[PDB]
């Protein structure tokens, strides 16, 4: 068993930095926050709430969401978002949600990709 | 009627804040039980900048203590002036950050941060008008640096226009306390550059030097260093709390001191610091105050101003004094030391005068110098950070808290760009 | 709030626990009956409604004699009888006996009591596992217990104060065997392992205390003073508080490298006491002296990676700073190029309490230096040939096989110790 | 200056074949000033240098960990600068066919990379809200431009000037000085993220696109809003002026390369070769032909 760690230190995996189509869609959507770093910006769940409001303004409001770093508030945001997704029919997979709240590498990227699928007319981002 | 919200972070920040609040209550004639015992109208005239009147005669500091371990706050509460603080403003966790900026900023600081912001917002809305927030803490510690940077980012997001002042105790050059001080300082400076409007750098080794050479004390505990820091912290805002012949608030100081938004790091010093032996030998005059003010030994920063160039410098004097004396002194200082002052600014001095000197001193003066000397301090911190990061020593402890390796290099890049700006304006030539 | 659970496995673990708990009782004023005539004891003792304090400790052994000695001695009304766990058959210096056959039921009961203890703790700084690498009980049962703790409790910081065999002097014959096995086990479970050597502590007692016949009681008293200095920042307030969690952050650069040399200073008898100044700089120098190391491992061979200094008593930050600056300027003391600071200084205002009946003098100052340095690979190098020399003939191997082990276990342990040697060489090299 | 190059023909359709040599969509185009050779920067983690009149794959550079968003030629064609989503700006040598150097101070996707007119400094605008200048002889980020609260989507040096205009996702177009490191001017007016920005060859005019399709043209000297072309609801992507010409060719997500007159903001040609969208457009230095790259995984030659 040949290990790659530097004396037990496993360097964090390198993210694929989303996709141009998804990032440009997010930028074209008018959002208060900016996706500097996808992990940190999406872990709170406020930017995703803004996306969901921009696509369904009637039943997703910003006053219900709080840009708060605590696990309680992050869970509250993500669970109300999940309830709305269940009512609407959007997937919003729970494993991706949990990875996003825990800051797991790539979970926020996958969740943003899936949101881009669900919203931007099922436009699958081309990939090899 | 221009209020200031004080925040203390970490053990060092809490000790500094306790000493500062003791000093301010002494200045305003407030006993540890909160009652006023000053017998001076000017003391109560502007007490609302720092304190709020309770139901009775008690005055409570507008201070918020944050920490991840309760021991430091227990000590602060049991200190001589521990009872003035409102008990609800002690926001503490249960597991302290093991000198881990990641633990204090992402994992453990996140849960306590909403309680901290609840307290901060509750204190801020009570303010009629808000000058801003002042946060005292130490760079190079887990809870202090981490949660301080997190809270500063949050407060900047909530109140962008309000002033932000920071008293950061940068890890000392020669003798470092903890191993991970370069990591914590690197991660904290990156946040302070983007968020804090005004930042004052303190070094414990500069404090030891000044208390060994000027005060000539033999056994300087942390209390003496916190006392000097408290003296500067009071003297910066005494123009708000007391009438002044030429008064100047925090925003005026920031406007006159900060040429460009990122160049907001300052070294500070307090005068007159006299040894108990030489107190009778020294004569209290404006020239003597200026002489001690511009002495590099008086700077509470490790970096010495001789190596760099003074971009700007504010001098807040306290006492019944001649404006002609003060202005002439600062002009002669500039003319004599024009080599150390930036050429493309016609006047590098913001002179302010307050009519109420600190207790016991007929005269005093605080100095706030924005000079390119801080470049060498950041450069040294980077010289340690790069050496540690090349072999990624202790990096797993930050990684296990879930922060990217790219974040370290981003913070290093921000520090290097700041150093580059300081060098650029050090060697900038007019026309 | 700062509870730490103490585990003492094997004869050596229990015998150093006796000294440790006597020292804690003396320090906190707790009489041996159980109660004392605030809340600084909570780290080591849990108080009941009656006011009588019981330690949060567990005495684990497969032999009844050592535990019954505690049950019969003065500290019979202090400890919890069920927390004293006694086996029926000894492990007989067999790692397999202590890890596969006899240790199962004992470790199950041990985990039961450990759950009961941890349920009474609001916070939990970690576990202090005191065992003897080189014996079936300590090595095998201790390894099994550490594995179970890692599986169930998870990220709780386990500090293992292990005693490896001395370079030349020893008391057992299969000691290299079970030491290699237990080192294989604990390389991956304990968070910070503190090395201790009987030969080194004997030398310390002979040279500094002038004891021509040092014994296990003296060794245990020194170890108890060291652990008390280590935990002093949890129980007593002082400038520059250091924590169990901060040990790992300021001492462990990488997860595999967490073995630590320990050195106490001063070690002086009262007749030699008050005959030297005992300043902070001098006690720091003594702590950094190679003879003051409690492991027969010359630090001159290797390079220091980190050094946590724990100062007790009348110590001022100016003095710790001056002493550490002198240490940095010192040439014989050598640090790795990638750790410029390499120092974690922490002061405490509580002077080290003196045990009546001990040889240590009442000194107002003390230093406990725990260092991560690459020189520690030398002891593993010694055991790695002491092992293979016997393993070539497969001597005493039938004993270990009889209790359900395989030649593969010995091979894997030897290979992992070789890998640890290679890792130490690599961290030492540029 | 004082050199009029007439470029009237914009309604001419595709002349050369649709060169589909990239597996995924092509993100940007860079024309060699001397020879008619085009480097296409596609999001397949590779860039490809083609001789366009032949349509021949001269070279293929690979090594970017992520998709490549921007590419540019050094003056005299000594080297190629490629910025990608891997946050690394890479300088590649044509002669030795490998990456000369890599700069990783940027920690987010590199939206745009451009050279100086003299070429020794390279401006990289990235998602990290900053515009970093790289001194190639030094290999170090000498200066960083900050002041954009959203992503810096585009980056265009003013022709033969130290001024640099960056269009950011914060609905702003900021013109900076490289030598000083300051924001000389900030054009507002956009109601959406500014996808791209481009200067006229004379430097008199500056056109920036929006995500809603609006292309706004400012007078750099006058610092005033001259024109506001309103295209379809699809994003306007990237634009290019005609060399000494009055026609601005704007890409779109509608798949049509439109050509609006800068004088009046009136459509002149609408090339519909691309199936879905056009990422970028570029004029020939001689003005003979346009090249348009888009989501069709194909860069197509026009006129
Ligand atoms: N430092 C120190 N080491 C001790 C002391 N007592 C025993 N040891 C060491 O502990 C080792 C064996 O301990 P144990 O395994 O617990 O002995 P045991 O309780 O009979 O259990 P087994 O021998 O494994 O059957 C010996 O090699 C000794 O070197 C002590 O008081 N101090
Ligand atoms: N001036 C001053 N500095 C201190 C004091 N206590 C600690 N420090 C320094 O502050 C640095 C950071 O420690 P700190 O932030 O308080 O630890 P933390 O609370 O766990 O983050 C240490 O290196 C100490 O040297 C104090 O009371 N006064």
């Amino acid at each position: 068993q040949e290990d790659t760690t530097l004396f037990g230190y496993e360097s964090p995996p390198d993210t694929p930095a989303l996709h141009r189509d998804v990032l440009k869609w997010v930028q074209g959507l008018d959002l208060s926050q900016s996706l500097k770093n996808c992990r940190r910006d999406v872990a709170n769940g406020f930017l995703v709430a803004e996306i969901f409001s921009r696509y369904f303004p009637a039943d997703i409001q910003m006053h219900s969401f709080a840009n708060a770093a605590s696990s309680h508030f992050k869970r509250d945001n993500w669970t109300q978002l999940q309830a709305f997704c269940g009512r609407q029919g959007i997937n919003l997979p729970g494993d991706l949600v949990e990875g996003c709240v825990q800051g797991v590498h790539g979970a926020a990227i996958a969740l943003l990709e899936h949101l881009y699928e669900a919203f931007t007319g099922k436009k699958v981002p081309r990939l090899k | 009627m221009r209020e200031i919200v004080h925040i203390q972070g970490g053990q060092c920040g809490n000790q500094i804040g306790a000493k500062f609040w003791e000093v301010v209550s002494d200045e305003h004639g407030i006993d540890p039980t909160g009652t006023y015992h000053g017998d001076s109208d000017l003391q109560l005239e502007r007490i609302n900048v720092y304190f709020n009147e309770a139901t009775g005669g008690r005055y409570v500091p507008r201070a918020i203590l944050m920490d991840l371990e309760p021991g430091t706050m227990d000590s602060v509460r049991s200190g001589p002036y521990g009872q003035i603080f409102r008990p609800d403003n002690f926001v503490f966790g249960q597991t302290g950050a093991g000198n881990n900026w990641a633990k204090g900023h992402y994992t453990e600081g996140a849960e306590l941060i909403d309680s901290v912001l609840d307290v901060v917002r509750k204190e801020a809305e009570s303010c009629d008008c808000l000058q801003g927030f002042q946060v005292c803490h130490s760079l190079g510690g887990g809870t202090g640096s981490g949660m301080g940077t997190l809270l500063i980012s949050k407060i900047r997001e909530e109140y962008p226009d309000r002033m932000m002042l920071t008293f950061s105790v940068v890890p000392s050059p020669k003798v470092s306390d903890t191993v991970v001080e370069p990591y914590n300082a690197t991660l904290s400076v990156h946040q302070l550059v983007e968020n804090a409007d005004e930042c004052m750098v303190l070094d414990n080794e500069a404090l030891y030097d000044i208390c060994f050479r000027t005060l000539k004390l033999t056994t300087p505990t942390f209390g003496d260093l916190n006392h000097l820091i408290s003296a500067v912290m009071s003297g910066i805002t005494c123009c708000l709390r007391f009438p002044g012949q030429l008064n100047a608030d925090l925003r005026k100081l920031a406007v006159n001191l900060i040429p460009f938004p990122r160049l907001h790091f300052f070294m500070v010093g307090f005068t007159p610091l006299t040894s108990r032996g030489s107190q009778q030998y020294r004569a209290l005059t404006v020239p003597e105050l200026t002489q001690q003010m511009w002495d590099a030994k008086n700077m509470m920063c490790a970096a010495d101003p001789r190596h760099g160039r003074y971009l700007t410098a504010s001098a807040l004097f306290r006492g019944r004094m001649s404006t002609k004396e003060v202005d002439e002194q600062m002009l002669n200082v500039q003319n004599k030391n024009s080599s150390y002052f930036v050429e493309w600014i016609p006047n590098n001095v913001k002179s302010s005068v307050c009519d109420i000197p600190p207790k016991g001193l007929k005269m005093s003066a605080t100095f706030i110098g924005n000079s390119t000397a801080i470049q060498e301090m950041f450069k040294r911190v980077s010289e340690q950070f790069t050496a540690m990061f090349r072999r990624k020593a202790f990096l797993h402890w930050y990684t296990g808290e879930g922060m990217d390796e790219m974040e370290f290099t981003e913070a290093e890049s921000n520090m290097n760009d700041l150093v580059s700006e300081y060098q650029q304006y050090q060697d900038a030539s007019a026309e | 709030m700062r509870e730490v659970i103490s585990i003492h496995i094997g004869q050596a673990g229990i015998q150093v626990g006796n000294a440790c708990w006597e020292l804690y009782c003396l320090e906190h004023g707790i009489q041996p009956d159980g109660q004392m005539p605030d809340d600084a004891f909570n780290t080591f003792f849990s108080e009941t409604g009656a006011g009588k304090h019981v330690p949060r400790c567990i005495f684990l052994d497969l032999e009844p004699t050592v535990v019954d000695e505690v049950r019969t001695g003065t500290y019979r009304q202090l400890f919890h009888p069920e927390q004293l766990i006694s086996g029926k058959e000894d492990a007989a210096n067999n790692f397999a006996r202590g890890h596969y056959t006899i240790g199962k039921e004992i470790v199950d009961l041990a985990l039961d009591r450990i759950r009961k203890l941890a349920d009474n703790c609001t916070g939990l700084q970690g576990f202090l596992v005191f065992n003897a690498v080189g014996g079936g009980t300590g090595s095998g049962l201790g390894s099994l217990l550490l594995e179970r703790l890692s599986v169930d409790y998870g990220k709780k910081s386990k500090l293992g104060f292990t005693v490896y065999p001395s370079p030349q002097v020893s008391t057992a014959v299969v000691e290299p065997y079970n030491s290699v096995l237990s080192t294989h086990s604990l390389l991956e479970h304990t968070d910070v392992a503190v090395m201790l050597d009987n030969e080194a502590i004997y030398d310390i007692c002979r040279r500094s205390l002038d004891i021509e016949r040092p014994t296990y009681t003296n060794l245990n008293r020194l170890i108890a003073q060291v652990i008390s200095s280590l935990t002093a920042s949890l129980r007593f307030d002082g400038a520059l508080n250091v924590d169990i969690t901060e040990f790992q952050t300021n001492l462990v650069p990488y997860p595999r490298i967490h073995f630590m040399l320990s050195s106490y200073a001063p070690i002086i008898s009262a007749e030699k006491a008050y005959h030297e100044q005992l300043s902070v700089a001098e006690i720091t120098n003594a702590a950094f002296e190679p003879a003051s190391m409690m492991v027969k491992c010359d630090p001159r061979h290797g390079k220091y990676m980190a050094c946590c200094l724990m100062y007790r008593g009348d110590v001022v930050p100016k003095d710790v700073n001056a002493s550490v600056a002198t240490i940095k300027t010192k040439r014989t003391i050598q640090f790795v190029d990638w750790c410029p600071t390499g120092f974690k200084c922490g002061i405490n205002y509580q002077p080290p309490t003196v045990v009546p009946g001990g040889d240590l003098a009442k000194v107002q100052r003390a230093v406990c230096m725990i260092s991560n340095s690459t020189a520690i690979g030398e002891i593993f190098s010694r055991l790695d040939h002491k092992f293979d020399l016997m393993y070539a003939k497969r001597a005493f191997v039938h004993w270990y096989v009889g209790e359900g082990m395989e030649e593969g276990e010995f091979s894997e342990a030897r290979e992992d110790l070789a890998a640890l040697e290679k890792d130490f060489e690599e961290v030492g090299a540029e | 200056a004082d050199l009029e190059f007439p470029a009237a023909p914009v309604k001419m359709l595709s002349l050369n074949k649709t060169f589909k040599g990239h597996l995924l969509s092509v993100a940007n185009l860079a024309l060699h000033p001397t020879k008619p050779i085009l480097v296409t920067a596609s999001d397949d983690k590779t860039w490809k240098m083609w001789h366009m009149p032949g349509g021949d794959l001269i070279m293929c550079g690979e090594g970017h960990k992520d998709w490549v968003a921007g590419v540019d030629f050094h003056p005299a064609g000594t080297c190629l600068a490629s910025g990608g989503g891997d946050s690394a700006v890479k300088i590649w040598d044509f002669e030795k066919q490998r990456c000369v150097t890599t700069f990783t101070d940027h920690k987010q996707a590199i939206w745009s990379v451009r050279f100086h007119h003299l070429g020794e400094v390279v401006a990289s605008g990235s998602l990290d809200h900053t515009v970093r200048l790289w001194d190639l002889p030094a290999g170090k980020c000498r200066m960083a431009l900050r002041g954009h609260v959203d992503s810096v989507n585009d980056l265009a040096w003013q022709p033969f000037s130290s001024s640099l205009a960056t269009a950011s996702s914060d609905k702003t177009v900021s013109v900076w000085d490289a030598r000083a490191g300051l924001c000389t001017q900030t054009y507002y007016g956009h109601q959406n993220s500014c996808n791209g920005v481009s200067f006229n060859i004379l430097g008199t005019q500056l056109a920036s696109t929006d995500a809603d399709g609006v292309v706004k043209l400012w007078d750099t000297r006058m610092t005033a809003e001259v024109a506001t072309i309103n295209t379809g609801k699809h994003p306007a992507n990237k634009s290019c002026f005609d060399r000494s010409g009055q026609v601005l060719a704007v890409a779109c997500d509608d798949g049509k390369v439109k050509a609006y007159s800068t004088t009046d903001g009136v459509l002149q040609a609408e090339l519909a070769g691309h199936e879905d969208a056009v990422q970028a457009v570029l004029f020939d230095p001689a003005g003979q032909y346009l090249v348009s790259c888009g989501s069709d995984n194909t860069f197509r030659l026009w006129s």
